[PDB]
Order: structure tokens, then C-alpha cells, then sequence
């Protein structure tokens, strides 16, 4: 029902490996998205077609305050297109980049909604998300937690079924899957650890710009932490990051349960954090809805068979 | 500041 023509691109958003986040407007009903255009011609040959399936069978499954909700999905010809929820504060990175540090408040309030996407998505859904990072974390225009992009989920995990993959982003891998052995939902938690690391200390936990080097740290060193960081963020950071996740925060059948009852989210009312009750401690500027402040400058400014097969059951609209 | 980071699969 759907085709390229229906929409007003406005503004480039992002540029990633396999193609290209734009904002648009839709011209039947004038609210504003963010649209996920790749290229088939890529995404057969560099083998990304399994990734792209995952991706939009997840968005689709899925409908939580803190994940990106997927309105329709369509392909042409020659291109594939996931008309997405816009987040208009822009990704986690960006603010963080320029204030260095959060506060452990605005960490908590981070930390919360992203445990409360996280356990949706393997409580109720059976998905390990395995690609979590401060790039993926988005921000909405009232400053709520968004996560984007699920290229790299796995699905059917339930208890401790275990996945084999070598995938998401390097300097956020968890030790298990650097050792190559069998893993599970534990993953994400390591994720969430190195993700309110950097939060609250302004740096990855682990750290060299080789990555080979950077694995040898993740493996081996043990955590260090600011002089500064109190007593119940120490803890929790130091539970996410045990490296046998056997042993982590998170890693045992009560899964999100058990880092949601971790003391340094006293006080937190869980039902209440899905309600988004809790207020934003920082909140988006943004004046109109094309205001995209808080996406680096370097991409909001420019101008706009075998190879091209057909995608069984690709597109898609919601209620 | 760290420079951005990039999503793999094997
Ligand atoms: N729904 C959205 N709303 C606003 N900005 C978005 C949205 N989706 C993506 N972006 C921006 O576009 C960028 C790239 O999109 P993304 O879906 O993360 O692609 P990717 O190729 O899988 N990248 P990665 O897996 O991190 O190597 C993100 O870093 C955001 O800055
Ligand atoms: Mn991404
Ligand atoms: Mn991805």
C-alpha cells in the first residue's frame, strides 16, 4: 500500500556500511519519520540479506515506549525501505561527546528505560539484542530512551539457549563472545555495564584503538573505576561487567529481575518507568519537527533477479 | 571524545 512516492524526503540523518537514514514527512498525513533506505544490490552481494530479515521481523514483533516503533515497511525494484518512529533528540553519543559525563540521575534514568526495553525484548519477545551502544541509543523529543537499529538480534533465545555468531560492535563485545564459546541473553547486559560505564565515567571500560589489543584488555584486564563514582553505581557497573556471565548481573534465569532489584535503582518504580512517569532530566530543544539540532552537522546538510531479487513477505503496515 | 564505532558480523 505503500510505495516510494507517499513521502517528503526533508533532511539526511545518517550514513551507515549498508545505507542510508533520511528524514521525511508523509504526504497522506503530514507526521514526520525517520526511513532505513538499503539497497538490494548491496545487501545480496555483502550477504546482509539473513541481518535485514531479523530486522523487520523484530521492529514489527515489537511495541514498547523505548524501542522504535516500525509504521510500514516497503520495497521498490531495487531498494528496501523501514519507515521508522523518529527519535528528534538525536543518538546518546552526540550529547555525550559534548558534556563528557552524565550525571549518575541521568544515568539512572538511562540505565531504566533501556532495562526496561531490554527486558521486553527477552522476556516476552525471546530476542537478544547483542548490538548495544551508545550510537544506537537514540533520544525522542521529550527526551525518553529510543532504541534504533536490530540489524543484529537473534531470535527463538529463550532460557540458556546459546548462540554462536562473532557480531556487534568490538569495542562493546562481551568476554564470552571474544573467547569464541557458546553465549546467551547475558550479553546485553554486558552491553548495558559498558554503555553506563561510559555514561558515568566518560570512557569505554576497556580501551586501544587496535582492536586485537582492545580484546586482550576485554579478556584479561580487570575494572577500574573514577575515584569519584559512588558506592551503588561501582557495584552495579562492576556486576554488569564480570566477564563469566555466569557470575554477572543479569546472567542467571531471573534475568532483568535481578539487576532491576540491584540497590542502585532504589527507589525506581519499574511500572512507572514503562509509563514514563519519571522526568526527563534533560530535554530536547528542538523548535520544530525538522530541527535536527542534535545529529552531527557532517550528514544534516547535503544535498538528495540475482542482484535486485524480489523479498518474500517484506512489506509491511501497522494498525 | 571517541571516535565513532562500527557494527560487524563475521
Ligand atoms: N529511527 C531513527 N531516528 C533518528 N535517527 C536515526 C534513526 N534510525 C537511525 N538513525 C540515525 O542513522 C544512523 C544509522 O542508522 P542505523 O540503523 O544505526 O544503521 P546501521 O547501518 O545498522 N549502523 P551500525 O549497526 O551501528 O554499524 C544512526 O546512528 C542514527 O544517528
Ligand atoms: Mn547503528
Ligand atoms: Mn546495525
Amino acid at each position: 500500500r505503500v510505495t516510494m512516492n507517499e513521502f517528503e524526503y526533508l533532511k539526511l540523518l545518517g550514513k551507515g556500511t549498508f545505507g542510508k537514514v533520511i528524514l521525511v514527512k508523509e504526504k497522506a498525513t503530514g507526521r514526520y519519520y525517520a526511513m532505513k533506505i538499503l539497497k538490494k544490490e548491496v545487501i545480496v552481494a555483502k550477504d546482509e540479506v539473513a541481518h535485514t530479515l531479523t530486522e523487520n521481523r523484530v521492529l514489527q514483533n515489537s511495541r514498547h515506549p523505548f524501542l522504535t516503533a516500525l509504521k510500514y515497511s516497503f520495497q521498490t525494484h531495487d531498494r528496501l525501505c523501514f519507515v521508522m518512529e523518529y527519535a528528534n533528540g538525536g543518538e546518546l553519543f552526540f550529547h555525550l561527546s559534548r558534556e563528557r559525563v552524565f550525571s549518575e540521575d541521568r544515568a539512572r534514568f538511562y540505565g531504566a528505560e533501556i532495562v526496561s526495553a531490554l527486558d521486553y525484548l527477552h522476556s516476552e519477545k525471546n530476542v537478544v539484542y547483542r548490538d548495544l551502544k551508545l550510537e544506537n541509543l537514540m533520544l525522542d523529543k521529550d527526551g525518553h530512551i529510543k532504541i534504533t537499529d536490530f540489524g543484529l538480534c537473534k531470535e527463538g533465545i529463550k532460557d540458556g539457549a546459546t548462540m554462536k555468531t562473532f557480531c556487534g560492535t568490538p569495542e562493546y563485545l562481551a568476554p564470552e563472545v571474544l573467547e569464541d564459546n557458546d553465549y546467551g541473553r547475558a550479553v546485553d547486559w554486558w552491553g548495558l555495564g559498558v554503555v553506563m560505564y561510559e555514561m558515568m565515567c566518560g570512557r569505554l571500560p576497556f580501551y586501544n584503538q587496535d582492536h586485537e589489543k582492545l580484546f586482550e584488555l576485554i579478556l584479561m584486564e580487570e575494572i577500574r573505576f573514577p575515584r569519584t563514582l559512588g558506592p551503588e553505581a561501582k557495584s552495579l557497573l562492576s556486576g554488569l561487567l564480570k566477564k563469566d556471565p555466569k557470575q554477572r548481573l543479569g546472567g542467571g534465569s531471573e534475568d532483568a529481575k535481578e539487576i532491576m532489584q540491584h540497590r542502585f535503582f532504589a527507589g525506581i518504580v519499574w511500572q512507572h518507568v514503562y509509563e514514563k512517569k519519571l522526568s526527563p532530566p534533560f530535554k530536547p530543544q528542538v523548535t520544530s519537527e525538522t530541527d535536527t539540532r542534535y545529529f552531527d552537522e557532517e550528514f544534516t546538510a547535503q544535498m538528495i533477479s540475482e542482484r535486485r531479487p524480489h523479498f518474500p513477505q517484506f512489506d509491511y503496515s501497522a494498525s | 571524545g571517541r571516535p565513532r564505532t562500527t557494527s560487524f558480523a563475521e
